[PDB]
């Protein structure tokens, strides 16, 4: 009886699993691909 | 007496002023 | 190589978990077995 | 093999028109581009035109036949003038009167039909210039949205009454009826989940346009080029983000994130309209059952009256 | 005897001071007069019967 | 800034100066009018009571 | 107390407004 | 050499000044102590350092001061207080519009008021730290610019609007899913919020939002690994309906449509506590605008 | 030149097509001379 | 020059033809003269 | 600008000239129309009574 | 100068249309005068 | 600049005529417009 | 700007001072009749009362 | 040199006069005052 | 070396911390204990 | 310098300020003193 | 070295600080003590 | 730096000694004008009590 | 930083030295001052009870 | 780093090293005090009980 049914777990909660973990592992790729080594214009030189 | 206090403060503001903008427009 | 194997070992442990997640929530909420009161 | 003079400058079909372009000049002054430019007539841009064209009249004179032929009222009542679908009784039935929804199921495949023929523009368009098709399939997104709300939700209800009215005030008023109609919106989580995309779409435009224009000295806009080497603005803007919230995206990321919060608006969107109406007829009464509804013994109600 | 001489002495600067303390009590003066306008001309709220 | 006077040159162009003797002689007007117009409202119907 | 501090609250509604609208004559004025 | 991209494409340097260049070059040219608001006014930022990633200012420590207290209050008041253990049914409440303007910490809502006080401390500093980093950066002010669009949002729903109506009880609860039931309950008390002008502006800027960001993440999603002359995308959108903004002014469309809407919808909630009880009654001067009052008969008269 | 010509011909003819129709539709609606049942 | 001649005659013509379509209007619905059946 | 008189040079192209005279044309003849309809409205029924 | 000959036209026309519609709508509301059977 | 507190004030000027017309007229304290 | 008065020339160009004539005169004749209106309606109907 | 005197002038009377105003502030919203009301 | 010690030594501290807390507040808001008053 | 004087002296100024208003204002809305008319 | 001293200081005092102010706060609310009234 | 005492003179310029001056005496000033608005506000109307 | 003892001459300069004896001694002024206010507010209410 | 014991050499700079223990200090007092307050508490109103 505390327990929410099935569909408001699966409807609520897994999707806001989804979103929260999807989300962070989003971020964490975005970073390590804004963070990796590519072809940028020396700050030195451009600047 | 609030009257009085507010004619006060204002004159005090209006002296105040004054006398400092009369040394910055020195 | 069709696919990288460390892809298909994340995806089917995330989907292993989640499955099990789910199915421990349904059947808990079930009602139906009388495991944590009822 | 792509001529970009050409594209702009064909006659006639799979051609453009307005071909010598205007200058609008605020929007230069402004916007930094004002020229209107041809724009594209192609075979799908035509259905597009003459389907939106019949959808737009068939309302435009149903209006008019509302207020009695009476172009004053027209102009009084415009926002308040729609063209209802067909009452419930008789609900998916074609077979309606033009006053009560006849003028509506025609109004409505038609537009359809723009829409769709819009869509194949959009994709052909993209395929013709040589970029990529992703606003056909950002379109398709919202396409799978709005099919929802006047097709798809409308059928597995079983009547032409849960769509929208075709009106200025109408989908106003749609948006409040099925709202109340189904409980409450605010409890339907997938309706929670297009809140949350919707708002972050809006918080990622916000951002990347107010970031792109703090860094406009040193050409960060020029994404193209950006993409390519990133210069000192998109240098800035990366490491401004890294200090304000410790991490960043790349001058290519960032935009990933943006159509994918869009069309994430779209999609659960539709999702949540058309679970409300045929699996969870209340998410009020569903939310309690869910838990994620507040108890709420005692409210402070001096608030809520005058 | 200052410390801001380009506010101070020069005429553009010293003009700065005597302009923002007018605007304010500009401001102020916009703002009070009018609340006490429309409360000394508007009837108070019919008595409830 | 040939025609402003020599103390006021810091802040008035030539062209400035003669928009600004408008301003201040239409300020003067207005400000003659609104207290002509105040004494007859009060003359008519005193707000203050 | 009611109408003056509720006119007060609404102008600090458009003072909000306000930057924005520099932004956009930043623009005009700085692209001529 | 391979040539790795900025989009994560290596192309084979044949087939342009820049190089591969580490970020942590990048990070560590553009540090430029001393830059910030806080520097100028005291003439030294008390915090001028990093702390990881992050940049800690005065008013970082500030906000985050306001976070941690901010996140513990409202913890307090709802764990606490209400008992609930789970977040989605708490009910995070001011305190009663009996209680007026005036703060009592013996009565319930204590913690909401402390929660929000330490809330907007916390946006604040946030908001002049971002203007702290975009001086350290000599970028131009406009992410605190549509920041501070947000942030008087927040500002109008819990100070402004509060103190107008003069109860303090008017500010939304600080409750998941049930800040949600203020919404609805304020949205139908001034019923038909969407008849609320500012309102309907709000949420158009916001579709128009969401749907300027579909396009320009379309836009240069389609031309980010292609063969293009950076004219492609303009041609494209001046075939598709008969106009390109162009680069810079996507951005700015972008900024000031963002900013706008919450800048528009904080003048709705505003209006609609104070100035507006009734949003279908606020329309009912338009069918007796005179050049249309006369002419109607039967339903079709007003 | 001022004005086009082609300018001034498609505002001219523009604004007598929708003058012609307000003004049809003003008469009809008013029931004042019973054309068309009315 | 302070006015092109195309912008002033675009401005009083539009301006004239909005002046005489509210005062037509106004006229009409004041029910003050009987002109339509009024 | 030859058709036009020196005194509106500055201000009327040659071809602007007979467009601004057609138009003034056009203004006393609507303005002739428009006495005559007010006159005529007039004795039918005045409306300001 | 300060202002453009046609800004100060254009603000000072647009403010006097304005006002002079403003002026008319409430002197004509009022029903004060019997104006267009008042 | 002087353009500036030009505009600033004329509006403040305009808006302020306005509101207090508007306020006087509708407080029907004065016999204006039949109040 | 020759037709200008030496005074008005940093202000009024050669061009605007005709159209300023022009927007002078009709200012002028439009408070004319707009002095003659109010005397009409005065006698007609005192809204001052 | 530590302190410029300028810098310290500066946030001494910004203090003095941000602290006069949230004290008049406080004090005048308290009604202990009334606003001056009396 | 995996792991940065200051890495560890941070999110070992903050999770030591963030438990601490829900702790305390678990328990307190349990009434469990009579502690605060009950 | 990690501690310069004048980073301390703002720091513990501004902290000495914040501290005061803050116990200033949880004093006087406690309405414990009677100060201010409480 | 891991952890500059500076950094330990600000956190470390930065805590203790929201700290001390959080459970002032806790117990001040809690009305446990009859302290300001409570 | 020779106006300024000795003890001073690391920390305070010629200049900034004599506008130190004034800001202590408009300090002094103002205390002295606070302490006696605050007794003829107590004298008035006790916020204590 | 001659005039600084030895044992802080690490940390304070010869200008921060004078600085820091003058907060030092503010501080201690305020807690003279706040203790005696403590203990007027405590004999006049007690906030223990 | 002379004045640091050479144990804490590798962490402490000799200007770290005096502040450490100015901290340390503080932290000591604060300590005691925090004792006697929670003694004084105790005895005047248990929250355990
Ligand atoms: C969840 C997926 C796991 C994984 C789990 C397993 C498991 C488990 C096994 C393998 C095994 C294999 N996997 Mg593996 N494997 C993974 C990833 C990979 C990848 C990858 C792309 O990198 C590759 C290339 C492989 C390749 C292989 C071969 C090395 C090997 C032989 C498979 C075979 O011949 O199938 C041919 C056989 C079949 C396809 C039979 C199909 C079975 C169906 C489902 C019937 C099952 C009947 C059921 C048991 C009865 C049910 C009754 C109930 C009790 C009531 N795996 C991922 C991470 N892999 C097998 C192994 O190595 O043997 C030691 C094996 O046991
Ligand atoms: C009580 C009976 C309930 C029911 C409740 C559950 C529950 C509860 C679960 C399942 C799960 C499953 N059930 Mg069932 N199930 C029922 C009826 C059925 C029926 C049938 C038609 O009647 C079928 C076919 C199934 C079929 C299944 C499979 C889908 C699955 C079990 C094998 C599997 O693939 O995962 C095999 C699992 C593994 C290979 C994972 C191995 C993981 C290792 C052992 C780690 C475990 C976690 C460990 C604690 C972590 C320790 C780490 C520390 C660092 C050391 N169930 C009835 C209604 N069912 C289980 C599942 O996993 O779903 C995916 C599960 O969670
Ligand atoms: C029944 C009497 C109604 C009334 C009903 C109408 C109607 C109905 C109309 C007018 C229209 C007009 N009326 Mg009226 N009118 C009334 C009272 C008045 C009064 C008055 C004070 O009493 C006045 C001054 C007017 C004044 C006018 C003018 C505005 C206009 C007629 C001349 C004009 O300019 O267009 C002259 C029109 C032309 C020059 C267009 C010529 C177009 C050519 C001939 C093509 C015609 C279309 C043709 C079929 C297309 C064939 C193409 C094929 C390919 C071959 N009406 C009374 C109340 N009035 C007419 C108008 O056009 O409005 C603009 C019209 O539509
Ligand atoms: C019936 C009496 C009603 C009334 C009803 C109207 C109506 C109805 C109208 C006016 C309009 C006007 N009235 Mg009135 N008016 C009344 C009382 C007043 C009073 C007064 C204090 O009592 C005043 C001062 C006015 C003043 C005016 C002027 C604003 C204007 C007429 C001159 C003008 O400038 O436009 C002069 C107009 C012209 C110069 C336009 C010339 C256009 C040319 C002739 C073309 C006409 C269209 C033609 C059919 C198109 C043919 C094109 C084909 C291709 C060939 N009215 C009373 C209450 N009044 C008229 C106006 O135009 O408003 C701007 C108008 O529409
Ligand atoms: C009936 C008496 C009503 C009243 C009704 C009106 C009305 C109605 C109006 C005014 C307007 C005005 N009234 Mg009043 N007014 C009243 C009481 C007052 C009192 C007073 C304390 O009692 C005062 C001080 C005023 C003051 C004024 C001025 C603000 C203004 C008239 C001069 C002006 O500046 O514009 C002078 C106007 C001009 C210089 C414009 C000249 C425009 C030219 C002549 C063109 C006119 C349009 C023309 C038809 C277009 C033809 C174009 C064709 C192409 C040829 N009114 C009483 C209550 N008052 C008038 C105004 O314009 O408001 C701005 C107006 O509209
Ligand atoms: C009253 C009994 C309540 C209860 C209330 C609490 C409370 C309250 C707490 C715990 C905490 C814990 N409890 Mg318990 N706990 C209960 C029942 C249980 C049961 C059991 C099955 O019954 C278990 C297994 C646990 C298990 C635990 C561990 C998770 C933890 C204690 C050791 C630990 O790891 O942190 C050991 C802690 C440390 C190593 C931190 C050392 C920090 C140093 C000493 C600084 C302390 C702060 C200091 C004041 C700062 C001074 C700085 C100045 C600058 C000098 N509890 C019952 C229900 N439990 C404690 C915890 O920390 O949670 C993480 C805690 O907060
Ligand atoms: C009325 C009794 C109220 C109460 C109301 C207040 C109020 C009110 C205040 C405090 C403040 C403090 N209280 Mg208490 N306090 C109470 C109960 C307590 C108890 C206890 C357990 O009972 C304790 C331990 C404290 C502890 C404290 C310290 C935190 C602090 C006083 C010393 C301090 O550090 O600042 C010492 C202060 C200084 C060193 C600042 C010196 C500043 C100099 C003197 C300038 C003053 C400003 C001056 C006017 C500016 C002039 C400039 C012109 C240019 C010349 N309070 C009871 C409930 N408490 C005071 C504080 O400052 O908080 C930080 C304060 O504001
Ligand atoms: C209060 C708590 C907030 C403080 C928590 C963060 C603590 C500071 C963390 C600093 C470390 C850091 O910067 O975290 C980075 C990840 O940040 C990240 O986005 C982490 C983003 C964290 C999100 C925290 C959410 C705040 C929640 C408030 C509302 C509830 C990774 O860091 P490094 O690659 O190591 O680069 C720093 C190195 O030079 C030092 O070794
Ligand atoms: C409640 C109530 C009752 C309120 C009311 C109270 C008020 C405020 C009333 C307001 C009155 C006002 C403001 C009236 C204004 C009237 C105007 C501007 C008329 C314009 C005429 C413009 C005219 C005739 C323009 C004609 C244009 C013409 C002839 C164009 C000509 C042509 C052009 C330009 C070309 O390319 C080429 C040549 C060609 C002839 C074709
Ligand atoms: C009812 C319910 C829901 C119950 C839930 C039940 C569960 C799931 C409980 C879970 C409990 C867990 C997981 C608890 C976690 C405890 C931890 C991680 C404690 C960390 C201590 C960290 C410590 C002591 C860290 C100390 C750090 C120190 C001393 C810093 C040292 C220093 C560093 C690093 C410097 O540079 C210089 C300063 C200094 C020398 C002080
Ligand atoms: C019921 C509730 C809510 C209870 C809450 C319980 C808690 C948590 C209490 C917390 C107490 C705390 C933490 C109090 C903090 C007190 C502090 C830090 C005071 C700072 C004093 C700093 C002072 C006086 C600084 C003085 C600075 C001075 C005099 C500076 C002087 C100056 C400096 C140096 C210059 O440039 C040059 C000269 C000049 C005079 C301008
Ligand atoms: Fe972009």
């Amino acid at each position: 009886s505390p327990w929410p049914v099935w569909s408001g777990y699966a409807l609520c909660f897994v999707p806001l699993a989804a979103v929260i973990l999807g989300f962070i592992i989003a971020a964490r790729f975005t970073d390590k691909q804004a963070t990796s080594a590519y072809l940028r214009l020396d700050p030195a030189k451009a600047n | 007496m609030a009257p009085f206090l507010m004619a006060f403060f204002t004159i005090v503001l209006i002296v105040a002023t004054l006398y400092f903008l009369s040394m910055i427009m020195s | 190589r069709p696919f990288e194997f460390r892809t298909s070992v994340v995806v089917s442990t995330l989907l292993g978990l989640v499955m099990a997640l789910l199915i421990h929530f349904v059947v808990l909420s079930s009602g139906a077995f009388n495991w944590l009161r009822a | 093999p792509i001529d970009l003079h050409d594209e702009e400058y064909r006659d006639g079909l799979e051609g453009t028109i307005a071909k010598p372009p205007g200058h609008v000049g605020w929007m230069q002054r402004l916007l930094g581009e004002g020229q209107v430019g041809p724009i594209y007539v192609g075979l799908w841009g035509v259905i597009s035109f003459i389907t939106f064209f019949a959808s737009a009249f068939i309302i435009l004179v149903d209006y008019g036949r509302q207020v009695g032929w009476n172009p004053i009222i027209y102009l009084r009542e415009f926002w308040n003038l729609a063209v209802y679908p067909p009452p419930t009784e008789y609900g998916l039935s074609w077979n309606v009167p033009w006053d009560k929804g006849g003028a509506w199921l025609a109004a409505t495949f038609f537009l359809h039909i723009s829409v769709l023929t819009w869509w194949a523009r959009l994709y052909t368009r993209a395929k013709a210039t040589g970029v990529g098709t992703q606003l056909a399939w950002g379109f398709a997104s919202a396409l799978s949205l709005y099919f929802v709300i006047y097709l798809f939700h409308p059928l597995a209800l079983g009547n032409w009454s849960a769509a929208p009215g075709h009106g200025f005030r109408a989908i106003l008023d749609w948006t409040n009826y099925v709202s109340i109609h189904w409980g409450n919106f605010y409890y339907n989580p997938f309706h929670m989940l297009s809140i949350f995309f919707l708002l972050g779409s809006t918080l990622l435009l916000a951002m990347h346009g107010a970031t792109i224009v703090a860094t406009s000295k040193w050409k960060s806009e020029m994404e193209f080029t950006e993409m390519m080497a990133e210069g000192p603005g998109t240098q800035r803007a990366q490491l401004f983000w890294r200090w304000v919230m410790g991490w960043n995206a790349n001058s290519y990321n960032i935009h990933i994130w943006a159509w994918w919060f869009a069309a994430f608006t779209a999609i659960t969107g539709a999702i949540g309209l058309f679970l409300s109406g045929t699996l969870v007829p209340d998410w009020y009464a569903w939310g309690e059952t869910a838990k994620i509804v507040a108890p709420w013994p005692n409210p402070d109600w001096a608030q809520y009256v005058f | 005897p200052t410390l801001f001489p380009e506010i101070t002495n020069t005429v553009r600067g010293r003009f700065y001071i005597v302009a923002g303390i007018i605007s304010v009590v500009m401001a102020v003066a916009s703002i009070a007069i009018f609340w006490w306008i429309f409360y000394t001309i508007t009837p108070a709220p019919a008595p409830p019967l | 800034n040939d025609l402003v006077p020599d103390q006021w040159k810091p802040l008035f162009n030539n062209a400035q100066w003669l928009v600004h003797d408008i301003v201040v002689k239409t300020i003067y007007g207005g400000l003659i009018i609104a207290v002509i117009a105040h004494v007859l409202c009060w003359a008519w119907t005193p707000w203050i009571r | 107390m009611n109408w003056i501090v509720a006119t007060f609250m609404l102008m600090f509604v458009l003072v909000a407004f306000l930057p924005l609208v520099v932004s956009l004559a930043y623009t005009w004025v700085t692209n001529p | 050499r391979a040539l790795p991209l900025p989009s994560g494409e290596t192309l084979p340097a044949e087939a342009a000044s820049a190089e591969v260049i580490p970020f942590s070059i990048i990070e560590e040219f553009y540090k430029r102590p001393g830059k910030t608001l806080a520097a100028r006014f005291f003439g030294v930022d008390p915090f001028d350092f990093w702390i990881g990633r992050f940049y800690v200012g005065l008013f970082g420590a500030i906000s985050i001061i306001g976070i941690i207290l901010g996140v513990a209050f409202y913890l307090y008041e709802g764990v606490v207080n209400e008992g609930t253990l789970n977040i989605l049914a708490m009910r995070i409440e001011p305190p009663p519009v009996s209680q007026g303007l005036n703060v009592d910490p013996a009565q319930p809502g204590f913690f909401w008021f402390l929660t929000m006080v330490a809330a907007t401390i916390a946006f604040v500093g946030w908001l002049l730290r971002q203007i702290d980093i975009s001086l350290k950066l000599d970028m131009g002010m406009e992410v605190p610019i549509a920041f501070g669009a947000v942030v008087s949002s927040w500002i109008t729903l819990q100070w402004l609007r509060p103190i107008a109506m003069g109860a303090w009880g008017h500010g939304f609860p600080l409750g998941i899913t049930h800040h949600l039931d203020w919404v609805s309950n304020i949205g139908y008390q001034y019923y038909n919020f969407f008849y609320n002008p500012f309102h309907a502006i709000g949420i158009t800027l916001l579709f128009a939002s969401t749907l300027f960001l579909h396009m320009h993440g379309s836009a240069v999603l389609s031309e980010a690994k292609r063969n293009i002359s950076d004219q492609n995308i303009h041609v494209f959108w001046r075939n598709i309906l008969g106009y390109s903004i162009g680069e810079i002014g996507i951005h700015r469309v972008a900024f000031w449509t963002g900013a706008a809407s919450v800048l528009f919808s904080n003048l709705c909630i505003f209006l609609s506590g104070t100035f507006v009880k009734d949003w279908n009654a606020f329309w009912g001067f338009w069918d007796k605008m005179p050049i249309w009052n006369g002419v109607g008969q039967g339903a079709l008269v007003a």
